[PDB]
């Protein structure tokens, strides 16, 4: 059909078709395949708690940076506002 | 294995509260409850052969929840956790009925040759995950 | 699963008390209570096999409930909770009936 | 050890595809401050044509 084989896995002594098989639960049995890959998820996660946070802190940075940028705009902007009164009050002076 | 029994062969649309313990890529121990709205479907509703072929299989309840138990779990044991908590219904309905007819969806049909048990759709219930670890560390995340 | 036993089967415009326990993106372990207002659709109130059609299913209401809170939850669980906290109705209205028409 | 190269794995590209969001975070972060600061620039040009 790397490639998949078949649907059909017969028997020619006495007709028996294994038509499909199903596995249901991969044990493993020993403490040590056990919850030593315990370990594993716990590690497993938080690799995700720490992604979501640092993606979270990039965020915020992001937004602190525009913030601060914006704030920039508007102090330049004043401080040239209170410029152009300045030069009628140097003038007055 | 061997629960009920009964003399009358249901028909009619139903549902097996049925949950699994599945394990994801990331060896995630889950357990998770399935629902499996179910029909048996009959063309022709008086031919012998195939009217009596709806007794081919004795325990068609437990052959239709372990089918779709195996075949969740082995593509959910594919895809890490993460994966399986965005996609959670998406990635289970993928791999019920696994196919291409609509990343693109398959189709709306499960369907068993053996004894006409089409399996109308699949819903899950409760991503449980049973250990205390995947448990309320978990929960360090939400804070 | 089972509870109520009825001989009639109420076709009038009712709710479902139903509440779910469900699962946001973030995994925070949430449980709401929803309402489905529901009603029974009969274009030809006299054919035998669309009004025998209505007992198909023998337990419709836990069928209708189980199945929208399925399609909620995992609809859900692909969104965070800030989003589930502002667009609540939002993207709940959006699960049970996702499509665009 | 045959799962602990496994974690050991898993996290190591885990913690790669931290410091590639993180300098790829930080690389648009020197996009915004460059460009908020060019912009700075801009409007003291005629603050400094006021001065």
């Amino acid at each position: 059909s790397l490639p998949k084989a078949r649907d059909q896995a017969v028997f020619p002594q006495n007709g028996l078709v294994v038509s499909s098989v199903d596995v249901q639960s991969v044990e493993p049995v020993d403490q040590r395949t056990r919850d030593a890959l315990q370990r594993s998820v716990q590690l497993a996660i938080e690799i995700t708690t720490n992604s979501q946070e640092a993606a979270a802190k990039h965020e915020a940075q992001r937004l602190e940076q525009e913030a601060r940028g914006r704030l920039e705009r508007q102090k330049i902007l004043d401080q040239s506002e209170a410029e152009k009164a300045r030069k009628e009050l140097l003038e007055l002076e | 294995p061997h629960a009920r029994r009964a003399l009358c062969l249901l028909l009619g649309p139903d549902f097996f509260t049925d949950v699994i313990t599945i394990e994801t890529a990331d060896h995630a121990r889950l357990q998770l409850q399935l629902a499996y709205n179910w029909h048996f479907e009959l063309k022709n509703r008086n031919d012998p052969a195939e009217a009596a072929k709806l007794f081919s299989v004795p325990d068609f309840v437990g052959d239709a929840c372990k089918a779709i138990a195996s075949r969740v779990r082995g593509a959910v044991a594919s895809v890490t956790f993460d994966d399986f908590h965005k996609n959670s219904a998406r990635i289970i309905r993928m791999a019920v009925f696994g196919f291409e007819m609509s990343l693109p969806k398959a189709r709306d049909q499960a369907v068993f040759p053996q004894n006409g048990l089409v399996v109308s759709s699949v819903d899950v219930q409760s991503v449980e995950p049973v250990d205390q670890r995947t448990r309320d560390a978990l929960q360090r995340s939400v804070q």
